[PDB]
């Protein structure tokens, strides 16, 4: 994995990581989750995080995001999983994830983004060259190695 | 941030086993 897939998967480990403290709790997920109009009990919670904290002391730091994120042989979700996560994306239902959506939900994660971070966001999915992210366009780019 | 790795970190965050 090249130097810049391992800062981008930095990036990543920064949303969830909230306070910034090199671990992401089943508090942080917890309010990652619901900024993404979900809604796990704390249970779900603590599953999620058992699953990748390796080391077994109750938080991910960024060693075992690392390793979640480098690490996976195909075998992947129901396409319920997937529509699931297209719906978090495409707010208005109507079968596109536009530009403005994908802002929509940075922003709610914290991020602050700007319309060319934006558009070069739609441009690494979108694949007919539209603009958007139809849900065909969403699946490869949760489906594929 | 790349909405690659956002979509794999939340994917494979999800993941409950
Ligand atoms: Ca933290
Ligand atoms: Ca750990
Ligand atoms: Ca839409
Ligand atoms: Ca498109």
């Amino acid at each position: 994995l090249t130097e810049e897939q391992i800062a981008e998967f930095k990036e990543a480990f920064s949303l969830f990581d909230k306070d910034g403290d090199g671990t992401i709790t089943t508090k942080e997920l917890g309010t990652v989750m619901r900024s993404l109009g979900q809604n796990p009990t704390e249970a779900e919670l603590q599953d999620m995080i058992n699953e990748v904290d390796a080391d077994g002391n109750g938080t991910i730091d960024f060693p075992e995001f690392l390793t979640m994120m480098a690490r996976k042989m195909k075998d992947t979700d129901s396409e319920e999983e997937i529509r699931e996560a297209f719906r978090v994306f495409d707010k208005d239902g109507n079968g596109y994830i536009s530009a403005a959506e994908l802002r929509h939900v940075m922003t709610n994660l914290g991020e602050k983004l700007t319309d060319e971070e934006v558009d070069e966001m739609i441009r690494e999915a979108d694949i007919d060259g539209d603009g958007q992210v139809n849900y065909e366009e969403f699946v490869q780019m949760m489906t594929a190695k | 941030a790349t909405l690659d790795a956002l979509l794999a970190a939340l994917r494979r965050i999800q993941r409950a086993d």
